[PDB]
């Protein structure tokens, strides 16, 4: 995950700007569950490539030198 | 009388908590298609034969490493007291290697090595000569 | 400040290997030039392992790479 | 980018290479600011400046 | 910056312009004695007037490359074991090349 | 005194220590001693670390975590956790005529031969240092169970960290 | 330069000579020649007689020794024990085998950044005293940690 | 006195189950590369063995890249010994690459030998000082 | 008990260091040929 | 009384390092 | 008095200087002899010129840079560094009953056969230094090694400097 330091900037304001430090929060676990679903897809495609060409469905690349 | 449950450890990031639950489906992928692997073609040979065993490989290590094959290679043959050699030519795309164990005999490390290379070297040893020989393969 | 203490003090930058040499024979554990070897792990700036920052300046907020990825994370929410 | 070096490259994935005969490696690469390397068993970073 | 409780210039670039000079110069001048310091070691390492050929003409200059890769794109790939190439060509010569045109 | 790494396999003499200091009163003393080695202090100092003992008729139970009480993924023993085991070997000192029954549980990551394999391990483990602790042969077994019979949902995490677990059962007669 | 760092982490040059000085005043002999170290320790200040079971009070002087370590950088690390005559060849070379085995993995599981440990044990092969008079209490059976600094 | 613990110790719930899931899929690596790989007994290895005649344990030093005949009529006069040839060259010759720094004439020997691959092969006789390049058919 | 290892000379420039690195890959190239 | 080191010595680490290469490639060339 | 180049190889009478200075008291005199006779002054002030010594077991080991004890490329003795020489006479002066090796080690800058003959060179003529002090012929011995057995990295500067030494071992009995 990236990050940049931000370092670009009193009755009500401590609770709106605890609010959103508790939404920015939630919208960092977000994005980093569906990073995990990415790198999944990567590994499980590949793996049950494996298991296909063992059980003789799919067929391996030729190649010519 | 208060009431406990045993186990009580260190608080959990809810990161770790989600890279937990990916890397438990990967690992019974991996031994679901393990087991059909070694189901479909059961293999026959051992790399003993090609990798005996002699006094002086019964030192140890524990090692954690992350780079090509050679030099470990060679410092593991340095260790030993044997000389070391190198037969074809290595090729442009390295061979990269991934071991991290703890105490083991350099046998076993070396045999360890000649099973992750693959199709790609291959590791002999000859103990009257006392001379441990790595050859890569002939593709490209 | 203080490299070569409980030593000589410092004799010279040795580049070959980044490295300063107190007045007696030892290597020093201050770096003295950015070509030593540290050990880096932590890198700030977004962008990357893509191209880096597209440099384009945006009406809106978003913040775009050199390979068409959008980086959702530096990008100003509304 | 052209990169001399004859530390061993990992991540961000070369497009041409060519070596000398004490063990200069050359690696012709698209743009990255950051390099993955190989030292002596150990994986780290380089850090890469003016892009 | 921070969390909860941390929430809750012109005379700058003319002093790297007078600084950027002087360092400049004076490293140059540094680095000139520091030459002329050791003129007779680098005469002797770099002899150009013993690579001389026959009729007083300066041998080519030739590039060596090995162990040779390119990808060229997806789906092809082509490799060699050695290149040579000839980077510069030979000529007649006068008087042989020194070290003060490279170094100084 | 008390050599902290099990105290070479000999019962500590504990009491005099006690009364060495309170005679440094001798009823004092003797009260101190007498509360301390009673059962209910030695019950609530295995509830003050984490030890759980379960008492139903005539069959007594003790559920021990193996995340303190072993290194990770080995059949080696944790030795900074000695005082619990001294206790273990302190309350299990009142029962001499009973027979002990150790099961060693796992959670269920893994191949079925490596769990298994890894339990029965950790099973002879505790035995054997129960039986190195006076404890005749005639009154020990141990078994190993893989994730067979568990007591807690293996798909959350905090009911996989309680399943992996030390049963110890025994008797009255 | 805020950002880069200025010095290898954790490491001090004061601290480097303050320790060397303490482990050489109680006893334990630490030597440089060149750029290769060596920590010789006496079989007496570590083991009981000829067991290979640590006393508990000498895992302070490991936990020195490795605060020790922790201080350079480093490749591979060797550990070789030898100790003296008294049954066999056989019994000592076990004897040994075992004694560094236990201490090279006390050192790996506190944190010592190396990519190599080699462990192995001579037995009563290689003595550096021609008066082997004592048992265990011999100058000649000891424990030695050698490795080279890494630039 | 003291015994710390070690310092990087899965000492969390999530932590720990992380750490067992990275143990089953590296051993299910090593059930895997022991299924797939490949092996030959060394008994019908087909490698030309070390000859060990006197005049063979020289140490050498070779830069070379280019046809198999010439490096090896040189390695063969270096030796004192003699050359001979079996069979026709083909139209696009046999290149070998061999860059050693010390190395003796039997293992260089050995090199050309493994790197030559099935399209030559070279035997050594010591008796009848000779050593021959035998092209494939 | 001051340590010290032996050679101590005086201080280098860094430019004689890179032409001293320069001069030793011509010098072993001159060997071989 | 009084002796005094030679007035161009290689007294630096890296100047010693040139002069020995400096010395080699000579040699060099005399074989050639 | 002293005759700076190696006082005609006689043993300098170096006591009576000091105890006719603190004459011109006796007992102070003798006192400053007993301390600067003894072997750690020696050895400190081997330590305060660039001389290393290392004792392990009964093997003695004295390590000298060639950098300040020769002149440059060549097998002469460098004169004006003769206070660490007479130490070193002084030093080896307590053990007459061992015997020597030296050993002479250079860098890797050069030819094989170069490198091999000037520490052939070098030791042979601290050999000399030493049998011409009064040592007799059959207790010497020296040998010349190249770059064979290192004791630093010689790609980087420091270290090939420290590379560039000679080795002095003798036993006790």
């Amino acid at each position: 995950m990236d990050y940049v330091k931000p370092e670009a900037p009193k009755e009500i304001w401590c609770i709106y700007t605890e609010r959103g430090w508790k939404n920015g929060i939630d919208q960092a676990n977000t994005i980093l569950e569906e990073n995990i679903a990415r790198i999944k897809e990567d590994f499980g495609g590949m793996i049950l490539y494996r298991k296909l060409l063992a059980m003789n469905m799919v067929s391996p690349p030729y190649v010519s030198h | 009388m208060k009431f406990k449950k045993p186990p009580i450890n260190n608080p959990s990031d809810d990161a770790t908590i989600k890279l937990a639950e990916a890397a438990v489906s990967v690992s019974d992928s991996m031994l679901e298609m393990a087991k059909v692997e070694k189901v479909i073609t059961p293999p026959s040979k051992d790399n003993t034969l090609t990798i005996p065993n002699a006094y002086n490989l019964q030192a140890r290590a524990s090692v954690d490493w992350s780079g090509p094959i050679e030099e470990l290679t060679a410092r593991i043959a340095k260790a030993a007291h044997f000389r070391f050699r190198v037969l074809g030519k290595s090729p442009s795309v390295p061979v990269l290697i991934s071991i991290s164990t703890k105490d083991e005999s350099l046998a076993e490390i070396l045999r360890d090595i000649d099973y992750q290379a693959g199709k790609k070297a291959s590791i002999h040893v000859y103990p009257n000569s006392q001379v441990v020989e790595l050859r890569y393969a002939k593709i490209y | 400040d203080g490299c070569c203490s409980k030593m000589g003090g410092i004799n010279y930058c040795d580049s070959s290997a980044g490295r300063l040499v107190c007045n007696n024979g030892f290597y020093s554990t201050c770096y003295c030039t950015r070509h030593a070897v540290m050990d880096l792990q932590f890198l700030m700036g977004c962008c990357l392992w893509h191209g880096g920052v597209y440099p384009q300046l945006n009406s809106s907020g978003l913040v775009v790479c050199n390979d068409g990825y959008v980086s959702e994370e530096c990008s100003l929410q509304k | 980018m052209y990169v001399r070096t004859n530390l061993t490259i990992l991540s961000p994935g070369w497009l041409a290479s060519m070596t000398s005969a004490d063990g200069t490696h050359a690696y012709e690469m698209q743009k990255s600011p950051v390099l993955l390397v190989s030292w002596h068993g150990k994986v780290m970073q380089l850090k890469v400046e003016g892009l | 910056t921070g969390s909860l409780a941390g929430l809750q210039m012109a005379l700058k670039e003319t002093a790297l312009s007078v600084g950027a000079q002087a360092g400049l110069a004076w490293r140059a001048k540094i680095i000139d004695e520091q030459l002329n310091k050791q003129a007779r070691n680098l005469d002797a390492i770099y002899d150009f007037n013993s690579l001389v050929l026959e009729h007083n003409i300066l041998p080519p200059v030739l590039l060596e490359g090995r162990n040779t890769l390119n990808l060229a794109d997806a789906q092809s790939i082509r490799i060699s074991d050695r290149t040579y190439k000839v980077a510069k060509q030979a000529h007649f010569i006068t008087t042989p090349p020194t070290w003060r045109q490279y170094l100084w | 005194c008390f050599h902290p790494p099990y105290n070479n396999f000999q019962p500590d003499r504990r009491a005099v220590k006690r009364v060495g200091v309170d005679t440094g009163g001798g009823t004092v003393g003797l009260v101190a001693s007498i509360y301390r080695d009673s059962k209910r202090k030695i019950i609530r100092d295995l509830q003050k670390q984490d030890i759980q003992y379960v008492e139903y008729g005539d069959t007594r139970t003790l559920i021990i975590p193996t995340d303190k009480y072993f290194m990770f993924s080995s059949p080696r023993l944790n030795e900074i956790c000695y005082p619990g085991l001294n206790n273990v070997i302190r309350l299990l000192n009142f029962y001499p005529q009973s027979t002990i029954y150790v099961a060693g549980f796992t959670d269920n990551v893994g191949s079925r031969s490596h769990k298994r394999k890894l339990s029965q391990a950790q099973a002879e483990t505790m035995m054997t240092f129960l039986w190195a602790n006076g404890i005749a042969a005639k009154r020990l077994k141990a078994e190993g169970y893989g994730d067979k019979n568990a007591i807690s949902d293996n798909a959350i995490i905090h009911g996989s960290a309680q399943n992996r677990r030390i049963e110890i059962q025994w008797f009255t007669s | 330069v805020p950002k880069l760092p200025c010095r290898v982490d954790g490491a001090c040059d004061a601290t480097i000579i303050k320790m060397m000085t303490d482990l050489n005043k109680k006893g334990i002999k630490v030597a440089s020649v060149g750029q290769n170290y060596l920590i010789s320790i006496p079989a007496s200040a570590l083991f009981a007689d000829q067991s290979p079971r640590l006393n508990w009070a000498s895992y302070s002087l490991l936990n020195e020794i490795a605060a020790f370590l922790k201080q350079f950088r480093k490749i591979a690390i060797t550990v070789t024990s030898y100790s003296s005559k008294y049954v066999s060849v056989k019994r000592e070379r076990a004897l040994t085998l075992a004694r560094s085995r236990v201490v090279s993995e006390y050192l790996w599981s506190q944190g010592v950044d190396s990519r190599i440990i080699f462990t192995q044990g001579l037995g009563s092969d290689k003595p550096i005293t021609s008066y082997t008079l004592g048992g265990d209490r011999s100058p000649n059976a000891r424990v030695e940690i050698t490795f080279r600094r890494a630039v």
